[PDB]
């Protein structure tokens, strides 16, 4: 009943089952029938062969429809290619979930690696944002939209919003995927922005209008931040901030000009 | 169709009008993607529009309330086996702890197909039976007790009289041996060998 | 093999403990009127080779793998864990000041600690060879080996 | 059409039909509010027909059965956990109480492992036990007879010759209104100890 | 428009169509009673013509099982016991009769838990007990064999030689636990018992 | 439809929607028949376009089956006669061999139907025997203790002064294999028979 | 009833919708008729039009399964004894006889609930007592041993040594087809008795 | 098990019916709902209490309706 | 831990008060031929120490919590509660009146 | 083995829920969800903090809304 062939009709080489409700071609995938003959999933041994197929399935999916996808679009609709691979991908992975729990229950934890979902949005992230062009794309892509917007000229949040949030849910437990990908070039041009700003500001402006102009600013872009990007990034900023704004300031500001600081 | 907030199901067949709720309880079941709307939805019919579902199962309905109340389910004809097949597979998180005893319960009956059960004699002169005999230990069941005679007045009214003998099973999961890498004890098992 | 069986003050209670590393404490009183277990101590580093009740509710337990930690038996949690010796604390003896328990290991070195402090306040040394049994002074203030 | 003097429910989305009145047995439970034309409903449907009742059909057995008739059902299938729960939702407080008494009945014998065995042992004679044992107690097995070997009285013939040792497996409750022992209690038990 | 030959039931949510011959077991029964148009009903389903009346159709199973079949055989993951109160609410004795004898069958099922086991003891010599344990009656078990001292013809081969201690799962009580006494048989008994 | 690459096997009625490429596999399988379009079906409604799938999924499921989604095996509990017959379905006399060794290792293990158990009778005298008793071998349960007549310290430890007789259940092999083809193993068997 | 293909069965309330094919391997049987679209069975109902069977849906499964796939698979979880009952209401006799042999396998391995169950006794001293425990037969168990009184020294190494009490849990055939006797056989058991 | 408070609620009521009906009128709840409300009472053992309240109902209703047109008849 | 056992006027019954809260009431005699319990009395709020049938469906139950109250064998609740010691009602005495 | 995110599920689930029956939303609101949550994360000994947040939400709605419409009258 464990062994030897009874080819043929139903059970293993489930790629082709998976990948066509993967192509959202639903009726659902074979539950009711794997519903009842549950005693066998680890007491016999068929996990093995299920876990590897179905990470090696899910990065196929990945490879043959969703990277190829992604990289047809350079910085304009890639967002919204990203965000449709994302959901087609999570609306393939949560159904495949229940199939294979009681597995993922016992053996996956026993062997020290990681969920079943967690391994899926794992080789998601492995197979799309951490290859180069895309993770370029990415960067790049977030970088303009962030400067264009600190340079005063509006642009569309939500979609920066939805790419953002997978970075830190594709980071797993952290901000990891999104620490590498665009926090620090975020912090580089922010850095840059502050210190041609404030030099700006120092030079168009007297002193109390500098003063007045530099903090409705710097209380604009923490707007922005909390506004076109996460949470999480506002301590970053706030150390740029005070790196670039005030401890490059400290002892340029005794005299300032015009209106001066003892005057 | 989604035409109302009720919403036609396939089972047997038959179209049920059953509301977003009774489908909708978490993101990671599949009666939950068939309350949301796209264009990529591939369950339609040309009879009336019902969504199909693979349903027309056997061990769906108390797992189904397990999702619904977290409980896990064991009947007095389905025990840990059937929460340790189902429950896990409909995919209630708070299993994970819960099985585990499913599991370690499972095991604890399992392990007891080759049968471990710990034998104790204990002796007692015969006025010393019915009391340690109503006094037995929980888990601890009476298997045996044999007479024996003594050298003095044939046995009776010594303590060297009967033998009971008694088994308790194990809740052990199974094992093929035991080992602990102290020495010392190894020498104490050896001294008292003898 | 069970070498310890240690027997409560108050005698609703019996520890034993052997090679399972499980210090048992039977509860001999139930309205059920059946011995019944009353507390499983689990999550000791090694065997158990010695125990006391010093307390209904605590119990010290010098066990294998050089502990002799104490066990609150309501929680089943440790209450005062002790480390210091080499060879694994095998034998022990409380004081009939009831505050002075001295633990006889295979260190050759009989450590007497504080009973809750979870400090040695001395380690007697001077016996070459492992301490089987420690019995206190009846007072004590002393302790053969 | 919902109500006009019977009520039509849908319990998790499983269609049932009963009166007003059957659910007014007990006028305290949750299907009170659902039952009676009133708009606090925060789940009915009237394009249809039958207020939505997002909840087990399956435990709801017991459960309308104990509101109609005031009895407990205990089925083989039944999670009596899972029952527990469904008439903790429809608040009927002596069908917890059974529930609870019938959920420890059944660990005490079958998820707690077969425990508190009760053995006793009895003194009879041929002419003693033969009868005993043909008018062997309700819900007691017999589990041994032993012969005492005897001198006095010759080793046959005498009231003290055989022993049968006989049990009662408690599938059994442990009693939660205290079955820790009072000090009276354990005075009289040191008192028959010795 | 309501009645014909057949007629539509309405037992809990689901709708039968039953003669009206096969729903009365006997003319006591309330489902007779509700087969005609009795001017006290006031709440039905006139939406199809079937009557609204509130159990459960579960119970209904093995009951109208026994109407339609004559005979009952209840579900061994079934209660027997929620068979005998749908008997007792529709007040069929013939069901009273069938879910008793059904419920000894189960309690010789369920001999193991807690309800009365019979047990006997016979008589053997040493000739005679391969015989009558290998003539040993079908339905009962061989539970226990004894040697005795020979107080006739030396010390073995005695017409009271062995004796053997049989048993039967089904109980020895008319019914149950509890069957209705008779005063001439406590007559007799005691008339035995001095 | 089912007359293109689509089609909705009523599968216990239920509409399975599937591909016709998923179900072209062989003709071994029942479902190649319903899915490719032929003449002289009587298998097929044209009032909704579906290929009737005359088998409910009740034991579909358990049949042993490869090269899809779905599962199988013959469980602890699951029926002999269902996984016999589909493995007979799928051919192959090795195949019968094997599911028929699998079914005596999932009841002979526990030893029910094969009925397969060991037995060993252990010459321990009196002191000795609480250690073979403590110390008996896991996997094995002890069944009876009978001492010896004894000519020496008044009938008591003697050389040989009791049998204990030990046992276990389970499979001594669980294909239930017997006869060995090595002749020099007779031999012997016969040289130590007498 | 409407005309299809397949057919709806009102089988006890419950929509059966089977083929019509599968149905003609028993003419035989009640369902034949019920295929009939042409009236030689005409039936409908005033909600769907379904076919009236007043036949139980509790035990049509298996004898379905067997209509469709020839092989009956008796959920263990429902009686074969109902499933026998259901045969009999078709009186199929290859499906009568395949529902016998399981009530016979439930018997043999349901020998302790009151049904066949063999003993035998073996007699034997403790030299070939070893042997004939360790080669007892496999589905024979061992159930008591016991001495009998030795003329030869006190104990061991007399032909009279020791009985040995054995059992088998045998399967119970239902009557009607097993255990009718012969008139030689009866001739020679009366020859015999004495 | 004893307790009277609904018992005695649902005899009102009870009795309040049984006048209703016994007065001809078509009123008078259901059959089922008359019978359960008697059941929950008889299994909750007070069924000597309806006895009497059944007697005197019936009672007095005769002969304050019938035996005094009886009279004038 | 019996501590009590009464014989029933009628001498066909007979009552048990253990440790345990609850009351055994044994029909002896039955035309079963063998005792069966005829009534299990749940509910006691102490143990029971002593026990006296006052009648055949009710019985005084001298139940620990100062409780010796009246109890009905039938339905098995306390039909009249006897309160106003200290300590367990132990004792307790029948009279021919 | 772990328990924090249905319990903070949980808890999101009955302050959303309590604020919505608290708005009157006549729609929705499964009572599953609710006992689900309840005797989920009462099993873990989580009573407590059922019964200290169930407080503080119906506190925190007695003071917000309809303190100052009683106030303002």
């Amino acid at each position: 009943t464990m062994d030897e062939k009874y080819v043929n009709s139903i059970w293993d080489l489930l790629k082709n089952a998976i990948q066509e409700i993967q192509r959202k071609n639903n009726s659902g995938l074979s539950f009711e029938e794997l519903y009842r003959n549950a005693y066998t999933m680890v007491l016999h041994k068929h996990g093995e062969k299920l876990y590897t197929g179905l990470r090696e399935v899910v990065t196929e999916h990945l490879i043959n429809k969703v990277r190829e996808d992604v990289l047809n679009s350079l910085n304009n609709n890639f967002l919204q290619t990203l965000n449709q691979a994302w959901n087609d991908h999570q609306t393939a992975m949560v159904m495949i979930r229940d199939i294979l729990m009681y597995m993922d229950r016992v053996y996956v934890q026993q062997n020290n690696v990681e969920n079943v979902y967690n391994l899926g949005l794992i080789i998601f992230r492995d197979q799309v944002v951490r290859y180069g062009c895309i993770r370029d794309h990415l960067r790049q892509t977030l970088l303009d939209m962030i400067a264009r917007e600190r340079k005063g000229e509006v642009v569309d949040r939500g979609a920066i919003r939805n790419a953002c949030q997978m970075l830190m849910i594709l980071g797993l437990e952290g901000r990891s995927v999104y620490e590498e990908d665009f926090e620090a070039p975020f912090l580089e041009m922010s850095a840059e922005f502050f210190q041609m700003e404030s030099q700006k500001f120092l030079a168009e402006n007297s002193a109390s209008v500098y003063i007045k102009k530099v903090e409705a600013r710097i209380n604009e872009e923490i707007e922005r931040v909390m506004h076109c990007l996460d949470k999480s990034t506002e301590e970053p900023i706030v150390k740029v901030v005070e790196r670039e704004l005030i401890s490059k300031h400290m002892k340029t500001i005794v005299e300032m000009e015009n209106s001066g600081l003892v005057h | 169709g989604s035409v109302s907030k009720w919403v036609r199901l396939n089972v047997g067949g038959t179209y049920f009008l059953t509301t977003r709720q009774t489908l909708c309880r978490d993101p990671k079941s599949f009666l939950y993607r068939l309350c949301q709307a796209d264009p990529d939805l591939d369950s339609d019919k040309d009879e009336t529009g019902a969504y199909l579902i693979d349903r027309d199962p056997t061990y769906f309905g108390p797992v189904l309330n397990y999702l619904r109340h977290g409980k896990l389910v064991i009947n007095k004809d389905l025990a840990e086996e059937g929460v340790l097949e189902e429950a896990e597979f409909y995919n209630i998180t708070s299993l994970i702890k819960l099985v585990k005893d499913k599991i370690r319960e499972r095991d604890s009956k399992t392990s007891q197909v080759p049968v471990k059960h710990v034998y104790r004699v204990l002796q007692c002169q015969e006025e010393e039976l019915t009391q340690m005999v109503s006094t037995m230990s929980d888990g601890w069941k009476f298997e045996q007790l044999v007479s024996i005679g003594s050298s003095y007045n044939y046995g009776n009214e010594d303590q060297a009289e009967f033998l009971c003998v008694v088994s308790k099973e194990l809740h052990n999961t199974p094992y093929g041996t035991a080992s602990e890498p102290s020495e010392k004890a190894k020498i104490l098992q050896e001294r008292g060998s003898r | 093999w069970v070498m310890t069986c240690a027997y409560a003050p108050s005698g609703n209670y019996v520890a034993c403990g052997g090679l399972d590393n499980i210090c048992s404490i039977y509860n001999l009183k139930t309205r059920e009127g059946n011995v019944r277990v009353s507390r499983e101590l689990a999550g000791h580093t090694g065997y158990l080779s010695c125990c006391r009740f010093l307390d209904d509710n605590q119990i010290v337990t010098s066990s294998g793998d050089t502990t002799c930690a104490l066990w609150d038996i309501e929680t089943g949690q440790q209450t005062t864990t002790f480390t210091g010796h080499t060879g694994d604390v095998m034998s022990l003896s409380l004081a009939p000041d009831t505050r002075l328990f001295v633990s006889g290991a295979c260190d050759a070195s009989a450590k007497l600690w504080d009973v809750r402090e979870g400090m040695c306040r001395q380690t007697f040394t001077g016996h070459e060879s492992d301490i089987n049994a420690i019995c206190f002074f009846p007072n004590g203030n002393a302790f053969a080996t």
